[PDB]
């Protein structure tokens, strides 16, 4: 089932926006510092206007998903997945398309030894935040997620400014990757009751009481490393602390 | 006696110690008093760099 919206501005095209800056990077000589710097710059700014269009679409009368567009994963189309978002998650896309330009700026002085590896980090950094803040499936929200880990874990060892940042990167990707597994647990657990991963239709699916209990706690798990809740909160400072001011 | 001149410092240390004013004056610039670190003088040997930060 095709779910395109009619909207010229999409969740796509915002998606989009920082892995075409990426793919044009890549190719551009590190002897061409003002332009990498500029190129970065403009696909960050672009996309932060482009979320500010995002918000004044927006309907604040609807429970439904908004702006909801599918995207096909097999011609079988057994598995078809969904992108949308409502009155809870439109505002950290429009705070993480904000705060992308913040690091490309904090960097600026710096990028003659950074080079176009600093700010690729950071556009597929965004590309990938973004998507799992628009995702309407179970899935997807798992690989997006845990896709966020390889540049996060680049940015932290690379650009830190001590060789603690080696012991703060390994604690970085194994507590979440731990929490990720977790979920992964979790996410197939559902799979086998329902058949499907789809959230519109897991929210209209009733679980028993002993299942709710222990798929709550596998979700638990996951988000509990993330937030932090203690006593698995000590991977944060040695991660926040030994990173690059923009990480 | 030089050993009874120690018993005698000790003996009278301790009693300046038990029956001190607790608030005792002080001069205002004098260390703990009221005007002690008020506007002090600024320190010598600061420099102010400009134009730092630049792209280039």
């Amino acid at each position: 089932l095709e779910h395109f919206c009619e909207c010229y501005f999409n969740l796509s095209g915002l998606i989009l926006c920082p892995v075409l800056g990426s793919i044009i990077l890549l190719f551009i000589p590190n002897s061409r510092i003002r332009l990498i710097r500029l190129i970065g710059l403009c696909a960050s700014l672009i996309t932060f206007l482009y979320s500010l269009v995002l918000w004044i679409q927006f309907d604040s009368s609807t429970a439904k998903f908004q702006f909801v567009e599918s995207l096909r994963w097999l011609p079988y189309e057994n598995i078809n997945f969904y992108l949308g978002i409502d009155g809870i998650s439109l505002f950290f896309v429009i705070l993480t398309t904000f705060l992308i330009p913040i690091c490309i700026l904090v960097g600026w002085s710096g990028m003659r030894s950074y080079g176009k590896e600093y700010i690729i980090a950071f556009l597929i950094c965004e590309f990938l935040m973004i998507a799992v803040f628009c995702m309407l499936d179970l899935l997807l929200f798992y690989v997006f997620f845990e896709s966020v880990l390889i540049p996060m874990f680049i940015i932290i060892g690379v650009w830190g400014s001590r060789q603690r940042k080696i012991k703060a990167a390994y604690q970085f990707f194994l507590y979440t990757l731990l929490g990720s597994l977790f979920m992964l647990l979790a996410i197939l657990l559902i799979l086998f009751q329902t058949g499907t991963t789809d959230l519109q239709i897991l929210l209209t699916t009733e679980f028993s009481e002993r299942r709710q209990i222990f798929l709550w706690i596998a979700f638990f798990a996951s988000f509990a490393v993330k937030v932090p809740m203690v006593p698995v909160h000590i991977w944060l400072p040695e991660a926040h602390v030994e990173a690059p001011t923009a990480g | 006696d030089v050993d009874r001149i120690d018993k005698l410092i000790a003996h009278g240390e301790a009693e300046y110690n038990k029956w001190r004013h607790p608030d005792p004056y002080i001069v205002p610039w004098a260390p703990g008093g009221s005007k002690f670190c008020r506007n002090p003088t600024p320190p010598a040997g600061i420099e102010i760099v400009y134009n730092y930060g630049l792209e280039d």
